[PDB]
């Protein structure tokens, strides 16, 4: 149920580029449980904070898009549930 | 209930050329929820991509 959510979220993120999925995972703490600042992510990738900001904005838009989000419809505290709530707002 | 944007590559709706965005706009035309998708993308102020058969830019429609 939660494990099936984690698996489905992983599958949706794997349809993004490495950089796109990487920024979202680091922002939400999907691997290590620790959300990272746009600043921290810029330092890791050696990319401007501004480009990371643009990537986060554009990638969250791709994840809300029905082309990627529809499969997640069936599904706080956890990184997974927080990403779900950032994609679907009130529909959680 | 098939949506056109379940066909081909999802990134078609976030294409890097005008011609690519025109293809995505055309796919949306027959969508059974097209006007609902457009309304919701406007409400969320989607920063880019094709939603409800329109190109978005900072939550605005690129109409020209
Ligand atoms: S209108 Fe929205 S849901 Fe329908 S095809 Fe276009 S993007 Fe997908």
């Amino acid at each position: 149920s939660f494990t099936l959510l984690q698996d489905q979220l992983q599958s949706v993120l794997d349809t993004l580029s490495e950089r796109e999925a990487g920024v979202v995972r680091l922002r939400f703490g999907l691997t290590d449980g620790q959300p990272r600042t746009l600043d921290e992510i810029g330092q890791v990738y050696g990319v401007t904070r501004e480009r990371i900001r643009q990537i986060e904005s554009k990638t969250m838009s791709k994840l809300r898009h029905p082309s990627r989000s529809q499969v997640l419809r069936d599904y706080s505290g956890t990184p997974e549930e927080r990403l779900l709530r950032a994609i679907f707002g009130e529909k959680a | 209930p098939v949506l056109p944007c379940h066909v081909g590559d999802p990134d078609m709706w976030f294409a890097d050329t005008p011609a690519g965005l025109e293809v995505a706009k055309t796919m949306c035309v027959s969508c059974p929820i097209r006007r609902q998708c457009l309304a919701a993308a406007l409400q969320r102020a989607e920063p880019w991509g094709v939603w409800g058969g329109e190109i978005f830019d900072q939550g605005s429609i690129v109409s020209h």
